[PDB]
């Protein structure tokens, strides 16, 4: 087998990433908004 | 006003009632001290017409100038333009004033300015 590594001769293949060499794009779900909010939980404020 | 993150950030008298139409709220926030509220509230309404420039409405928060028919003049001079001795606004000698202290009290009426 060539898969499995050895630490003594070094013997350890050199191979690339499958999905780098072939671009299988598809996009990226973002059906839902994702915000981002104040750090109190509120911000503007009046007075009463 | 303008600036909308304003409110979040501290303010200045100046930098919110002077270089930016303001809100009386913003001025009442910032000012809490009625009395010069009132002043400031004065000085807005006679520097209607002093609004702009910024320099132009500082010396209006001066007040050592009369605007327009003189509202807002707070000096101290209390002489007529004859050198005659002016009255006591609140007193009724030699004459009682229909228009006096009462009626006015907002022009910060002091002993015959
Ligand atoms: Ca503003
Ligand atoms: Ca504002
Ligand atoms: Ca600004
Ligand atoms: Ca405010
Ligand atoms: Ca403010
Ligand atoms: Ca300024």
């Amino acid at each position: 087998d060539r898969t499995r590594y050895f630490s003594m001769w070094n013997q350890a293949v050199d191979s690339y990433d499958p999905d780098v060499r072939i671009i299988e794009n598809h996009g990226t779900e973002d059906e839902l908004p994702n915000y981002c909010f104040p750090l109190g939980g509120i911000g503007i404020t009046d007075t009463f | 006003a303008n600036t909308f993150l304003e409110e979040v950030r501290k303010g200045n008298l100046e930098r919110e009632c002077v270089e930016e139409t303001c809100s009386y709220e913003e001025a009442f926030e910032a000012l809490e001290s009625s009395t010069a509220t009132d002043v400031f509230w004065a000085k807005y309404t006679a520097c209607e017409t002093a609004r702009t420039p910024r320099d132009k409405l500082a010396a209006c928060l001066e007040g050592n100038c009369a605007e327009g028919l003189g509202t807002n003049y707070r000096g101290h001079v209390n002489i007529t333009r004859s050198g005659i001795e002016c009255q006591l606004w609140r007193s009724r000698y030699p004459h009682k004033p229909e228009i006096n202290s009462t009626t006015h009290p907002g022009a910060d009426l002091q002993e015959n300015f």
